[PDB]
This record gives C-alpha cells, structure tokens and sequence, in this order.
C-alpha cells in the first residue's frame, strides 16, 4: 500500500506543480499589462498637468 | 440675427454674431447646406462669438458661411402620431414615411423633476428569467442597468426584455438606439412591422422609434439620448399612461461627450475623460424617472470599456440606478446564458419586507453557496476537486448545479441555441433553487440543470441520460 | 555594531532577527501542509520564534485603553538577558501566551502560573 | 449650531467621494491644473478643513459634541486611490466594508482586522466593555489560524477555530433593528464566555432570536438592572450565567 | 497673390501643417502643395488652416505655395481597379499605368441608415471547412478575424479571395464577389508576395489591392481603409457584391494614435484618442446589405485585430468585437497542438451570419455543433467516452492546409462522414488520410451526386441513401 | 546661405535665416568650433526659424553664432574604402587611420525601394551554419532577430556570419552600433582582427564598422542605422550584392528615438515611447530588402524589457523579422556550439514552396524527433530506445566548429554546404547510422566526417 | 587625472539616483518636456556621459586606468524603473543586493546568481 501510496502522490504533485506552473504564467502577463498600464498612467498625468 | 464661421474643427463650430448673441443650448441653422446641419450653443466665448457643436458633418463648410438663430433649444415633434415612427437627432423621419405631422412640439434641453415630484412606489416587476427574479428583482417604475462589456449580452439581454415585459404592459413604449449597430435598428424596425407593435397601415402602434448610431458624429451620439428621452417624458407627463424606455447603449452619450470635450478646450479628467462627466450624466439621467404624475419604467444597456467596472463611465452610472444587472466575460465563456453575475447584481427590493422572507432566503441562500466556491476556485485548480473535504465536495457539486439552474434559454435566442425559449414564474423559480440548496436532487448529473426552464424540466431532462 | 553596542548585545539582535527571518520560510509551508509536517527541529525554532514575536510586545503607558493593564519600563541589561535564555531553550515549557504583553522576562514566569488556575 | 448650544449632533456625508468629483470639475474648467487622477492640489484640504470641525467641545464652552459619519467609496476594493487614502489619514477610524463578506453571509460586512477607532473603550458603556476587551484579540487569534488551516488541528488550535467562527456568527445582524446596548452585552456574553462552544454553527443566528425574545419577554428586570447599573453586575453575571446554561440545553435537544 | 484659392506654409513639423490664406477652403477638403503632396483640410482656424499631409512631411518647407482642389475628400471607384494595385489615394504603384476612372467616391462618406437596408440572407463562402459550417460569413455582414500574430489571421483572408474564383468566373452574376485587400502597417514584400500568390491563382483580375505599408507616412495609413472602403462601396450601390478585408485595423489605430497625440489631444487608455472607438465605427458601418429599392448590391467586411498575448479585453479588441457581427478567434496554443486552423470554436460566434448558409450545409454542420459542444464540457463511461470519441474526430475534420479552399458540397460529403459516424471506429490520428482519399474518390466517381447537391443546395431522401451508399462502401474497402 | 542660432536647449538647436530655408532632414554645419557639429532640421517653427537635433554636444553655443547649410541630408562615405574602417554616424573616420579615401558619397535619409522596384521571388541565403540552414533558414532581404543572453556566442556567431557569406557568395557585411559601451566596441574592434574578418595590412576586409557609443546625443544613435544602412545601400545598387547588415541593439534604436521625440517636446505613447514609433521603425526597416540588383539581410540583437514580449518596442520589432535565432544558456553548457535552440529559432521561409521540396520534410523530422526526445525525459521501453539514441546523435551534429573558434579551441572550421547539411540530417533519422556512438558528430563538419570520426576511436 | 598620468583610480558615485533626481528637479522647473517619472529625454545621455569617461588606457597613452562603482537604489527591487533601467545597460556588471539575504544572514548580501560581471574571469588571478 505504502509503495503504492508514494509513487501516486508522485504523480499526484507533479500534476498540481504543473497546474500551478500554468497558473503564475496567466498572472505574469497580467502582471506586465498591469506594468505598463500604470506607467502611461502616471506619464498622462504629468503631460496633462504640463499642458 | 445673422451670424458668420469663424472656425471649425471636428463637431466643434465658431460663429460670430455682430448684433444679438444667442443664448448657450440654442438651435442655429447652417445656411448653404443641402441638407439641414444644426449647430447647438454650448459655450460663449466672448468678442461676439459662440462655441457650437454640430448634429451632423462638418465637412463642406466654409470660414465666413452664414448661421442663423433659431431663437429656441433644438425642438422635436412629440404626442401620439409619433408612435410607429423612427426619428434622428433634431426630430426629423427618417423612414421614408413623410413629415411627422404633430400638434405639439418640446424641446431636447428640459430640467429634471423637482424632489416633491418624486414617487416612493415600489412593486416588483416579473420578468420571467431566473437569475433577475431570483436574485436582483426589477421594480415597476424603477430604474434598470444593464452592465457588461463587449458581446457579453447586453443587447440580447434588452431584447429579451422587451419581449417579456413590453407585451403584458398595456401602454407606449420607446426605444433610443444610441451609438450603436445600425442594423440592429433595421431588425428591430421589420420584426415590430412582422409581430404588428409597430404598423404603417394604422394608427395602433405601440413604440415610438429615436436613432442616432454608431455612425453618427460625436455630436449626434452625445444628444441623440435627449431625443428619445423628450418622448417618453410627454407619454409620462401630459396623459397620465406609464411607459417604458428603453435605450442602447447609454454608454455612448459618455463617450461622444469625451469626443466634443477634447476640441471644447478643456483640460481632461482622469483616462482622458470630460471633466464635466459625473453632471452631464446627471442632468441627463434625472430627466428618467417615475414621478406623481406619471411612471417609467426605464431599461438602459451599459458598456463597460475593457471590461473594466472601475472606469469613470460604468462606475458613475450605478448610483443613478435601482437594480443592476452586470454581464461577466468569464460567466459567458464557460456558457452561462445569461451571463450574470450572481454576486455583482443588486436590487434595492431585495428585501425581506418587500419579497417575502421565502424569496429572500433562497436568494442570500444561492449567494453564500456561489461565494463559497469562489473561494475554493484555487485549491481546485492545483489539486482537485477529489482533495477536498465532505463538506467542501457536497457544497461543489450543489453549486456547479446552481450555477448552470441559474441558464437559460431566451426566446430572441431561439436560432443561436436552437432551443426554445423558456419564461418562468416567480414561485416555481424560488422553488427550483430551494430543492437544489436544501439536497433533494443531489443524485442528478450536472448537464440536467444547464440551459432548462423551470425545475421539472431538469428531472425530465436526466431521465433520457439514464 | 559590536564595537558600539557590545559584542553580546549585537549577536543577541542579529540572532533574534535570524530566528525570525527563518520563521517567516517556515510560516510558508505551515501555510498549505500544516503543522505536522514540520520537523522536530522545525517546530522548535517555530515555537522560539513566536515567543519571541510576543515578547518584543510590551505595555505602554500611554496606552491604558487599549491593553487593559499598566505600562511598564524594562532595562537595556535586562532586555538582552531575556531574549537570550529564549534563543537557549530555557522557557520551551512556558506556554505561548506567557510572553504577550508583559515586562521583563521575570513577568513571563509569573504570568505562565497564572495561567493554570 | 447644536455644538455650541450644550446639545450634541451627529452628521453624514454620504459622500465625500462625489464631493470631490464635483470640486475636481469646479477646480478644472477654472483651469487650475490636475494632479493625481486629475484631482486639484487641494483636495485633501477639502475634507481636512471640513471633519476636523467635529469636535467635543469642554464645559466652559457648552459640553456639546458634533460627531461626523464620512462615507467614501473604493473602486474594486482599492483602498490606495488617491481620494481613500486622504480620508483615512483624516479620521479617528474606519469600518471596512467589503463584498466578499457580505456574499458570505456577514451582513454587516465589516472586516474586523482592518476596522479600528483609536478613541476606543474610552467610547464604550462600563458593560460593553467587559464583553468585547477580549474579542479583539481572540478574533486576532482566529484569523491567523483560519489562513492556517484539512491536515488535522490540534485540540488548542482547533479551539480557536470554533470560538472565532462563533463569535463571528454573534457580528451578523439584519437590518433595521438596531439594538440596545444592554440587549447587546447579553448576547455577546453568551458567546464571548463559551457557552456556545460547542454549538453547531448555522444555527448561532437561530439560537440569537429565540434567546433574546426570551430574555426580553421574562427578563426585563435582568436587561433593565444592567441598563441603568451600566456594568455586568455579580448579580446579574450569576443570573445571565443561570439563562444561557439552561436554555444551551434544551435549544440544543 | 490670391489668399483665397491659394496659401502658404506657415510652419511644419508636429505631424500637421500650418497654412496662411486659403479663406475659401472647405472643412475635409483635399489641398494641393508646391512639391507635389496633397493634404486634408482639418483645423479650419480665424489665422490659419492645419492641414494633415498625405505623405513624407520633408519636402514640405515654409513659405510653399498650397492650392484648392476645391472637392472634399474623395477616391476613384469602378470596376477599372479590378486587378490594379494602389496606395491610400488611389495612385496606381504597380507600374502598369494610370487608371481609367470616371466616377469618384468621397472617403468619408456616412454610412447608410435604417431604411436602406435589409437582413442578411446570400452566403459568403469562404471555402474553409471551419468558418463554411459553424462561423458561417454572410454578405453584407462583418465578421473581424482576432488573435495573436502568427496564427493565421491573414491566411483566412486570402483563402477567402482565392476561393471567389469558382464564383466569378460562371454564369451567374448575382453569385460574384469582387474582393478588396486593405494592407495597413505591413511590410512592402509582404504585399508584393500577396499580389504575386494571387496572380498565379488567377484571383487578382477580382481584387483590388490598397496599400500603404509601414514605411508610408501615418496620414496614408489612417486614410487606407476609408478609401478601400468606398472602392466597395461603388458595387454595394450598384446592384453587385463586394468584401473587403482591413488588414489590419490594429495599425490604422497606432497610425491615428501617432496623429492625435502629434495634434496634442488628451490620451487615455493606452495613450489612445477618445474617437478611437469612433475611427472603426464609421468605417465598418459601411458594410452593409442593401435591399431590392437600392439594387441589392453588398459590402461585405473582415475586419483584423492583433491581440497581445491572447488577450482580448483589451481597448482596440474590445472596440470592434463590439461593432462587427461576431468574431473569428485564433489562439497560439491551438496552432502549436495541430488545430490549423487555429480556430476556437467555442469561442467563436457568427451573429446574423447564420442565415446565410446552404440547406445542405445545415443539415450536417448543425449535429456537427451540437457534438462538439457536447464535448467541450468533459474534454470514462461509455457516455462520455462516445461524445469524446466522435468530438476528436470531428476536430479532424475541422483541420485544413492552406491555398485549397473546398466548394460547399465537398465540404458537405466530408462532414456528413463524421456526423453520421463512418469515422468512429477508425483512430484519430488516421481521418486526415481518411479524408483525402475519401475526397478524391467522390470527386471522381461520383461527379454526379456533387454537382446534384450544389444546385439543389439540399440533400434530401433522392441523396441522403445515394451518400449511404458511397460512404459505406468506401469504409469497406479503406483498410489503413 | 548662412543661418543664425537663436535658441540652445539641450541637445534641440534653434537656427534662423535670412533668405532660404533647409528643408527637414538637411544637415547643418556649425561655424567656429574645433570639432565639427552637425545638426539635423527637424521643424520648421515659423518666422524664418528651424528646429534641429545636434549630432554632438551643444556645449559652448552662442545665440547668432553662423551655421552653414550644405543643401542635403548627412552625407556619408560609401564605397570599397569603407571596408576594414570605423565611422561615426556623420561619416568621419574614429580609427585613427587617415581619412577614408572614397570615390563617391550618399545621403544617409533615403527613402525605401518602391512598390515596384520589389522582388517577388523568395530565395535561402545559404549561411554554411548546420543549425540555421536546416530549421531556421536566412531570407535573401530579410531580417533575423538575434535572441541571447550574454557570453552565449553573439558576437562568435556575427563574425562567423560575415566569414562565411563573403566566402562562399563574396557578399560584404555592414556592422552597425548603436548604442554601444565604447568599451565593448574596442574589444569587438580587436576581435574582429583576431578572426581575420577585418584586415589594416590589405584591403581583404569583410566589414564597414559604424559606430555611435553610448555617451552621444539621442540624434546621432537614432540616425547610425541609417549609416550603416546607406553604407549597405551602395553595394547593392550600385555592385549588385546580397549584403548583411548587423544591428545591434535594435531596442537602443527605438530607446535613442524615444529620447529625440522627447526632447522636441512630442507627448509620449504608451510605455514612455515615441508616437512615431512604428513609422521610425517601419522608413528604417523597410530599406532592408530584395530589389533587381541585389538584396540587403539583417540580422538584428534583440532586447526584450522587463522579460515582457509584448512591451511596444519588441512588439514593433517582431512585425518586421521573417526569423529568429534563438540562443541558449542551456545549451552552450552542455557544451554545444553554436549554442541554438533547435527549437525555438524559427524561420518564415519554411515552405516547400520557397526551400526545396526535400528541405522541409527533413526539418520537420527533426523537429518531431526533438520534441518527442524532451517530451519522453521524464523517465526503459523498445520504440523509445531507439528514438532517444538517434535524437542525441541529431543534437549532436546540429553543432559545428566556427573558423573564428580556432583561439577557443584547436579544431578546424568548416563551411557547410545546403546540400550536404540536408542529406546528412536525413541520414540520421532515416536510421543508417545507428551502428555509430553519440560522441562522432560532436563538432564535425559533413557526415563524411561523422563517419570518419568513428573509425578512429574504435 | 590619475587615468591620463599612468596612475589608477576609482571613483564612487553615492548614489546616482538621487543626482538623476536633482537633474529632474532642475529640468522641470526650466520647463523641459517630461517623461516617464517626470524625467527629461536626456537622463540617459546624463549617466551615459559620466560612466562611459570610465576607461582603461593602453600603455600608449600612459596605461592608466579610471574604474566606477555607481550606486542605483530600488524601490521593492524594480530593476525595471527608468533610472535602474538606464544604469543597468550602460554598466558592465551588477552586484546585488537583497533584504531577505542580509536578514537570514548572508551579509554581505550578494545574490551570487542574480549578480554578474562579463569582464569577470579576465581580471582574476590564476589563484583564485
Ligand atoms: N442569452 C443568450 N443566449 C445565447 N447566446 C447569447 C446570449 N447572450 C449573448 N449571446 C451571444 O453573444 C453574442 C453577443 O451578444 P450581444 O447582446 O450582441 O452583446 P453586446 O450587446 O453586449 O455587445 C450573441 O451573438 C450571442 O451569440
Ligand atoms: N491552415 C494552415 N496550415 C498550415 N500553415 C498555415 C495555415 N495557416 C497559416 N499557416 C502558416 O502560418 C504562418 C502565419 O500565418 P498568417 O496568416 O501570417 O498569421 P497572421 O496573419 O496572424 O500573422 C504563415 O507562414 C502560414 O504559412
Ligand atoms: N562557436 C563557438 N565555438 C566555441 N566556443 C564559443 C563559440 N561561441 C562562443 N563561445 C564561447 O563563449 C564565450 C563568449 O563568446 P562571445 O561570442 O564573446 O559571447 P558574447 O558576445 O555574448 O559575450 C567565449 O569565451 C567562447 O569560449
Ligand atoms: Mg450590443
Ligand atoms: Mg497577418
């Protein structure tokens, strides 16, 4: 049982490390469309306090 | 009395007056053109010049072209023989029909109604589809929203609408196609011809018609709403009959308002904005209402830029509501039909004393289960639903069932499913979802839930699958 | 810096803020796995580490409202002897709540008998 | 005006947030230049000058108070915004409000951890004091081991657990019925001294109503003592003590 | 001498010029400078006139003399572009000489409104098995082609133009489609390659190309597809059917955005003008369908957007999946697996379009839509494991090369396969060859039964057993 | 005529003239200085008055000081002469080694070749390199994006480039720095004289150098591509070549337009870049290409910010490459060189269509093989053994020894034909080699060699 | 000076950060068109000049040699803000530094992979 009960949660942690592998993926390209938003953000706001 | 083009650019129009300057909102005519361009007032200058902005193009004018004073704001017909009619911006047919011969005219700019004048009625309005009556009611005479953002289903939600409501109110009603798709206004027009709302033979006709779309200039598209709004107040006011307003997409008023703003010479609000965004949707909205003297039951599409609920458009827009029903982008791709937010649609009805302490404990009921597996969403990504807990996979699979209760099928929806189109009665809804939370139908396959009218249909519906 | 402080009061604040920082990695698998995971080793370092987050707290006495009972003053030497016997293991069978809001590290023992009955 | 006529004024501006849209369209068309989210240079001053002129005033100059209720609204929670950030900093407190509590069934939904008010039991009757002066931390407690949590708990830690959730059951109140404070101690007396312990937790609201019409309807003499006293009596700690125990049983069964 | 037909430069540089005099000109009206470049009148001022310069702003100085033309506007339309390739005003830039246009066609003109216009109901095939079943196009209609670059957006379009050919060269003159390929902000050899791909396919005597690419002035890119537009427009008018493909609109908006924020207007999300949404809008309201009082011509339009990381809330996405009727929408990730196209069927819809498709083509492609939803929702009891057995398979089926668009009833015999389960027993990875030599097979033995469908354009019961036939025996026979 | 300063700001100069003006893009020559000072009209602000970037530092100036107007944009030296030589972005010599002695000049602001002037016809540069010819192949008038980090083989691989183009084709090679650490650039200099790509005792140079450090004002590292660029320009028009033109760093080409956008007051788009962006990129990048004459190809460093792909001056970028030559860490410590990813490095002209009809069947075998070997490294069965063995022996003669690599290793370069890189490679998959060891196509040329390896270890 | 007389030397810029903070403050107040963080179009051109002065002579020139040590500081360990961004790639190398790694212990707190120096190897003794 316990030979079993191993190489299963073998498997078993390798799908979740992947799972979660996909997971930061997603939140990375998030993250840069959020970076560049606040940049042109900040950058409006010092243009139009200018002009 | 005569004025002169002093500048142009865009939909914003100078004119120099050398003798008796016309007040801001009024009407000038644009002389020289073939067809008719009317320029309106909005900001004095000085010097003898007035800022204008035109209701078509501006293309073929010339520095030193000759402008008239209208004397009044931009008028429209209104009364009853506009009734089967579509009109543009300034009033004008624009079916091939001939003039519009009306006894009464009133113009586009009026104030809104006084706080004495404001009704404190409110009594639910059934609309026979499950996740507004269950969950965030609409009211009779209140004030409706629809959020969502691009192809989520706002116009198809507002169709369906029209369709449930529109027949069992024995009153006029008015459509206001605001910057959006043109030929969604050509099917509406042929298909009320087809079902007989709308007659050419008759005088039985039921809605009244205001168009100003997508391609139109910022200057037709920001005034465009005052056109089809002046008609539904005469139907409120000078005869006493309720009706019902309905307008796609609200959204537009805004953004042409962000178009004219930028050549005005204003200095911009936050993400570009007009400054003046949260009053000029205010003067505006106030003008939709129920009063003493007579009720609206107002319907609006709202679009929502980039999904994002938090812009200065959408998120203006909810404290001029009464119930709110918000689209989700991640609801309609998993094919939830109508793709509402469960957790992000309100009612101010939504109440014990008003609903019934039944109706109200289902719907906090349906809520509390669809937040907690919200919050499981996470864990059952990176494991799976098998390493959860009794309590925890019994509340999943009763919410997965739920969620997809929550479908369903709509009547304008009838060629993009295939289907029928299902309307469902307060009572049997509540009943529906409190079997669901209380475990009477937890042997049941998830699929039997999804796309199916009342709760019978979803029994009948696993009984093939066996 | 030990040429300033003393070399005993230095390796104290760096050994203080060592347990700590090691803690905070170990508060990241207690997170997900939980508590019996942890090593022998490891839940001992834990168990230090939140004794000492709690012993850094103490009464003030401006702030009566707040905490219920009287602030109190505690002295440089005492200050340093007191985290110490905690880095050494001389009070891993004091309980947790012994340490939370109190003086010196005499207060600790006393308020761990208080506890009982 | 009440202020400084000896009486004492409570005010509601529902809400600054609107407030500052219209002054920011004001401040712009006067072509002042934008700042941060095109806000004017003097935003934070508009509602500083406004809320510190709540105050209680002292004796000599009439002893009236005029306390004010400042609404702001967040977008998506962001409470880092510009407009937020300013109030904040302002008042003597704030009471969080957030969705996901309030879809989970905590109405009002008011996140304790990030609602406090720095004037504290000092604001507080003599009895409501003895009850809640524990809960702060035992909820503290709670919510560190609740983002801790099914590997199996300890008895302790477990312990824990069950207080919070039921403590967190007794901050659910419906609408429209605000309560008296010494019908506020008893039911957080109940609670707060672990009489509910080991009571099944969706029916804490359901234990609330019947125990409170109960002490309402046969107990007014209790719920009157502790009223006019302003403190748990040891009289009345014996008595509330002979109430919850008894009733515990027999809702139980 | 004469400031009032006549002016000159004050300044240049910000994108735009400055013009002295011209005190006669009209607001959108076309101008004509010393050194050979034409301008749009834009910012009619009391001192001056801005002008947006169709072209390379360096040989403009100050002090250049600037004319009338004294129409607003406007490109040569007609059949004589047919085969021609020109840049955003309408110049020929093939070198084949100059265009002998008679009408002309302002560029921004309104679209038609309510009246003149009718509900979609004649079919646009394109020829690719995915789109001519369950994202059918309409003519008329727009459809916007959206994803990331590289997964075949542009590959849809000319598939598209080569496959009209079938069309335009019977005898039936209500079925012909001319086309029109709009390049915005791509490479010149890109384009010289398109041309040359549908020259040796015999596609480009039906198509005009305009072209301005990444190295012509913004103004030239911002005008490109308005003047395309109204090439289109001169057959929707005129009693006969025209397409039209924007490619891309993603560059016209960073062309413009380079233009507004040069006029220094207020930017918002990324940095983008708030008319933006306005810039598309106009434009792809012109494609239309007209009713039987206005001819009963059409304009059909395909729209393409490049999305980031597959990304499409974003702003420009957002804009037009909000003005077309429905979206065709690719994804990288189906591209790398095999799926070419790469072409997500859940996510992509077809609004008024389904209307406009074949009977025959209803009849296998509807139970093709429905099995394929089926499947989505589980992708193992012999339940499931059916409905994941015939969705892998029909996906097979959905999987095309590139430069051979299928006729209808070719399509329809390969679907009808699938549907009717002639596939379930043989291994996924196996249909593609199935699918060829079941093809080629009917196409020469059974030219009888294709040519019977087409004009039909049903299978009824004379067809439906006459097809149970071939499919079962060719089952039989094929082996491997 | 002469002109007059008026205004001095930074790096923007403000001229006024009497009588004519210069056009936009024409270069102005300052009056009264030891170093000569180059300044390009951008704007035409009114009143007889110009806007120009400086080209160096506008330290010194005085308001009304005499500019003279040479009546055209930079003009630059072209020719054979150039070869072996360093320019600055103006056209003088930064080597210390005399004037550059040309016969002719050219404007470095020329227009890209007309619609018609194109070339329908898509052909392979054959590059000798095994990695590139098979799986990402050089277009004749192409770009190619340069990814890699740094100490991976960029600059081993550019000089095994012009090496091998000039041999086997005879076609010359254009470097281009912008941007550059004048650091860097002296050690690329030397290196080049260590590789023989660069001769100063003959005229048997393979390279123009065209340099613009970093230390320079925005104006002169915006317009050094287009140097470069001009210099490419001549032997393809005028000699009729296909031409390499080598851009690094393409994202310091974008940064330094940015910078001169900026300084002439224009509101920034999104991200901080230029509203021009696409159209600096597009009058820049659109010279790159086939013609009648000849062919200029481009291989192009790039930078990706923050590791974000979809940042607006990579985003720009990537619309105009037809291939990628992916370098790897990963692959340069197993010790495999050159260090490509077989995998990541793609290529357009993937066609059965433009490459023979035997060329990409082969590649696409072997990129099957690849896929199949790392997707099966997570673990003993038959088909597998197989498979694994034959992939490792496919990696393996993937690599190949550069003549630049002789002071890095002892072995001998090699030159690579297409023909025998496709027949090799289809060798191997179809299994004739399967009686070979692993260690036998590690650093060979041909698979005669392959062969010959395993006969003398054995 | 050291550098053109033969001498050696090393110069410290601490830090350059806020010296790119002074040039901002000076350039907005002129009113010079503003970038991202309000910084001028030329802030590059600004640490360009000053890092690229230094430099290792050849024995021709005297054989002197001027090494820098400018010092950036991050915010929260954004290498990706402008003045971080600028420094970075004009720079040959970065040594790194973390608040994780100075509190576990490792002080100096030098992240050994994240840290690079390209010239490196070549400034070694054989030694080390
Ligand atoms: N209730 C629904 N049932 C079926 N399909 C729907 C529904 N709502 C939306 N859709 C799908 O989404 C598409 C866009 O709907 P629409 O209302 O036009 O979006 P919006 O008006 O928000 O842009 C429709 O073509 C339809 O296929
Ligand atoms: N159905 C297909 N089968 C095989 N290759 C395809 C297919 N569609 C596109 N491609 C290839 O993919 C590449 C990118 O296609 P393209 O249409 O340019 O995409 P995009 O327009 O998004 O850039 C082209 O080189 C083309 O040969
Ligand atoms: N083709 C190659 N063959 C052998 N070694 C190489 C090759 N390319 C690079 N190297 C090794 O990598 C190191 C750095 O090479 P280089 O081209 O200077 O990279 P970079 O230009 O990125 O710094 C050299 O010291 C060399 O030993
Ligand atoms: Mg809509
Ligand atoms: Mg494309």
């Amino acid at each position: 049982s316990t030979t079993s009960e191993q190489s299963a949660r073998m498997t078993a942690m390798d799908n979740a490390s992947k799972n979660a592998s996909e997971m930061i993926d997603k939140l990375t390209l998030t993250f840069n469309r959020t970076r560049q938003a606040v940049i042109t953000k900040e950058l409006i706001e010092i243009i139009s306090g200018a002009a | 009395t005569t004025g002169r083009i002093v500048a142009v650019i865009g939909a914003v129009v100078d004119v120099q007056f050398d003798e008796g300057l016309p007040p801001i909102l009024n009407a000038l005519e644009v002389q020289g053109r073939e067809t008719r361009l009317v320029l309106e007032v909005a900001q004095h200058l000085g010097e003898s010049t007035v800022r204008t902005i035109a209701m078509d193009g501006t293309e073929g004018l010339v520095r030193g072209q000759k402008v008239l004073d209208s004397g009044a704001p931009i008028r429209i017909p209104v009364g009853p023989e506009t009734l089967g009619r579509i009109m543009n911006v300034i009033g004008e047919p624009i079916d091939e029909r001939g003039p519009i011969k009306t006894k009464q005219f009133a113009a586009i700019h009026a104030e809104a109604p006084e706080f004495v004048e404001m009704s404190v009625e409110q009594e639910i309005l059934v609309t026979g589809i499950k996740v507004v009556d269950l969950l965030a009611p609409y009211a009779k005479g209140g004030k409706i929203g629809l959020f969502g953002g691009a192809g989520v289903g706002k116009t198809v939600l507002i169709m369906e609408l029209i369709n449930n409501v529109a027949k069992a109110h024995g009153g006029y009603s008015v459509f206001a196609g605001v910057g959006e798709r043109t030929r969604e206004g050509n099917d509406l027009y042929h298909e009320m011809i087809e079902s007989g709302v709308i007659n050419l033979k008759d005088a039985t006709s039921k809605v009244a018609l205001v168009y100003g779309q997508m391609n139109e200039p910022p200057g037709a598209r920001a005034r465009v709403a005052l056109t089809g709004l002046t008609v539904a107040e005469y139907f409120r006011d000078q005869e006493g009959q309720d009706v019902l307003l309905f307008i796609d997409n609200i959204f537009r008023f805004t953004q042409a308002g962000s178009e004219v703003s930028a050549l005005l010479g204003r200095i911009p609000s936050a993400v570009g904005y007009q400054p003046t965004l949260a009053t000029d949707m205010g003067t505006m909205q106030e003008r939709i209402t129920t009063t003493k003297k007579g009720s609206i039951t107002s319907v609006q599409a709202i679009y929502v830029p980039a999904d994002d609920l938090t812009d200065p458009a959408p998120a203006t827009t909810f404290a001029h509501l009464d119930a709110t029903t918000v689209l989700s982008r991640a609801i309609a791709e998993l094919g939830i039909y109508p793709a509402v937010d469960p957790l992000d649609s309100t009612s101010r009805i939504m109440d014990p004393n008003i609903v019934g302490s039944e109706h109200y404990d289902v719907a906090r009921g349906v809520q509390k289960i669809l937040q907690d597996y919200k919050s499981l969403q996470d864990i059952i990504a990176i494991l799976g639903m098998d390493e959860l807990s009794e309590e925890d996979k019994l509340t999943v699979s009763r919410a997965r069932k739920i969620q997809r209760f929550l479908s369903q099928p709509f009547q304008v929806a009838e060629v993009f499913t295939g289907h029928l189109g299902k309307l469902v009665p307060l009572k049997e809804t509540i009943k529906g979802f409190q079997q669901i939370l209380a475990g009477e139908y937890d042997h049941l396959p998830e699929q039997a839930f999804y796309m199916v009218g009342p709760i019978e249909e979803a029994v009948a519906k696993a009984d093939k699958l066996a | 810096d030990p040429n300033i402080v003393g070399s005993e009061h230095y390796d104290v604040a760096r050994g203080v803020q060592k347990i700590l920082q090691d803690y905070k990695s170990l508060q990241d698998i207690i997170a997900i796995l939980g508590m019996d995971e942890l090593s022998e080793e490891d839940k001992l370092t834990v168990s230090r580490a939140r004794k000492i987050q709690r012993f850094l707290s103490q009464p003030f006495q401006v702030a009566e409202v707040f905490t219920g009972h009287l602030g109190k003053l505690v002295p440089l030497k005492e200050t340093i002897k007191g985290f110490q016997q905690i880095l050494a293991g001389e009070y891993d069978h004091l309980p947790e709540q012994a340490f939370y809001m109190v003086g010196p590290i005499e207060e600790a023992v006393a308020k761990a008998d208080k506890l009982a009955e | 005006y009440f202020r400084d006529n000896g009486k004492h004024a409570l005010i509601i501006y529902d809400d600054l947030s609107k407030q500052a849209v219209a002054y920011r369209q004001m401040s712009l068309l006067l072509r002042r230049p934008p700042g941060r989210e095109a806000y004017p240079g003097d935003v934070f001053y508009l509602h500083s000058r406004l809320l510190e002129r709540a105050a209680k005033m002292n004796d000599a100059f009439g002893g009236g108070s005029l306390t004010a209720l400042p609404v702001i609204e967040t977008q998506a929670g962001d409470v880092s915004a510009y407009i937020p950030t300013n109030v904040i900093s302002i008042t003597d407190g704030q009471i969080f409000l957030e969705t996901e509590l309030f879809y989970k069934g905590i109405r009002p939904a008011i996140n304790v951890g990030l609602s406090v008010s720095r004037v504290g039991s000092a604001a507080q009757t003599r009895a409501m004091k003895q009850v809640a002066g524990t809960m702060k931390l035992e909820l503290a407690q709670y919510r560190e081991v609740a983002a801790f949590a099914g590997s199996d708990l300890d008895a302790a830690t477990q312990q824990l657990l069950s207080r919070g959730v039921r403590l967190t059951e007794l901050l659910k109140q419906g609408q429209y019925s605000p309560m008296a404070i010494e019908e506020q101690v008893a039911v957080i007396y109940a609670g707060v001294r672990g009489y509910l312990d080991k009571l099944e937790p969706s029916k804490i609201t359901k234990f609330e109503n019947a125990f409170l019409s109960h002490v309402i309807s046969q107990h007014q003499a209790l719920l009157g003592k502790i009223r006019t006293d302003g403190k748990i009596s040891e009289e009345s700690d014996a008595k509330l003590k002979e109430i919850v125990t008894n009733f515990l049983a027999g809702f139980e069964a | 001498v004469d400031l009032e037909e006549t002016g000159r430069v004050l300044s240049i540089g910000d994108g735009i010029a400055r013009v002295h005099g011209l005190r006669n000109v009209q607001a959108e009206e076309m101008v004509e400078f010393s050194s050979g470049l034409k301008g749009m009148s834009l910012n009619l001022e009391p001192d001056n006139v801005g002008v947006v310069v169709f072209g390379n702003d360096k040989l403009i100085k100050e002090g250049d003399i600037v004319k009338r033309t004294g129409a607003i506007v406007d490109v040569p339309v007609g059949e004589e572009l047919l085969g021609r390739v020109v840049d955003a005003l309408g110049n020929a830039i093939d070198g084949k000489g100059p265009i002998g246009s008679k009408a002309r066609r302002r560029v921004g003109l309104k679209a038609p409104g309510i009246i003149p216009r009718i509900s979609v109901r004649e079919p646009m095939q394109t020829g690719i098995k995915a789109v001519d079943s369950l994202v059918p196009i309409g003519r008329g209609q727009r459809e916007l082609i959206i994803g990331d670059r590289q997964t075949g957006k542009t590959s849809i379009a000319i598939d598209t133009i080569i496959n009209q050919k079938r069309f335009n060269d019977g005898t039936d003159e209500k079925k012909k489609l001319y086309c029109i390929y709009v390049a915005i902000g791509q490479k010149r050899s890109t384009v010289a390659q398109l041309v040359k791909r549908l020259t040796d396919a015999d596609a480009m005597k039906y198509t005009i190309v305009v072209s301005a690419t990444a190295s012509d002035a913004a103004p030239l890119q911002y005008l490109a597809p308005y003047s395309g537009c109204s090439m289109g427009e001169y057959f929707r008018d005129n009693g006969k059917h025209a397409l039209i493909i924007y490619d891309d609109l993603s560059k016209q908006a960073v062309a413009y955005r380079q233009m507004s924020l040069l006029l220094r207007r207020p930017p918002g999300r990324e940095a983008y003008p708030g008319d933006v949404f306005y810039l598309h809008s106009r434009l792809l309201e012109r494609a239309a369908k007209m009713n039987d009082a206005f001819g009963g011509g059409s304009l059909t339009a395909l729209p393409v957007i490049e999305t980031q990381a597959g990304d499409v809330s974003a702003y420009i996405p957002t804009n037009v999946i909000s003005i077309t009727d429905g979206q065709i929408f690719l994804e990288t990730e189906l591209f790398y697996k095999g799926i070419r196209p790469a072409i997500n069927v859940g996510l992509s819809v077809s609004r008024v379009g389904s209307a406009a498709q074949t009977r025959a083509m209803k009849q296998v492609a509807g139970t093709m839509k429905l099995e394929l939803a089926q499947y989505r929702e589980v992708a193992l009891d012999a339940a499931t494991q059916q409905l994941l057995s015939r969705g892998v398979r029909l996906t097979e089926l959905l999987k095309q090369g590139q430069y051979s668009p299928m006729a209808i009833e070719e399509q329809v015999a390969v679907i009808y396969a699938g549907v009717r389960g002639y596939l379930d027993k043989l291994e996924p990875s196996k249909i593609t060859k199935f699918e060829n030599a079941f093809l080629s097979h009917v196409i020469s033995q059974h030219q009888a039964l294709l040519g019977k469908i087409r004009t039909d354009g049903k299978i009824s019961e004379e067809s439906d057993a006459k097809l149970k036939e071939i499919v079962t025996n060719f089952l039989a026979g094929f082996e491997a």
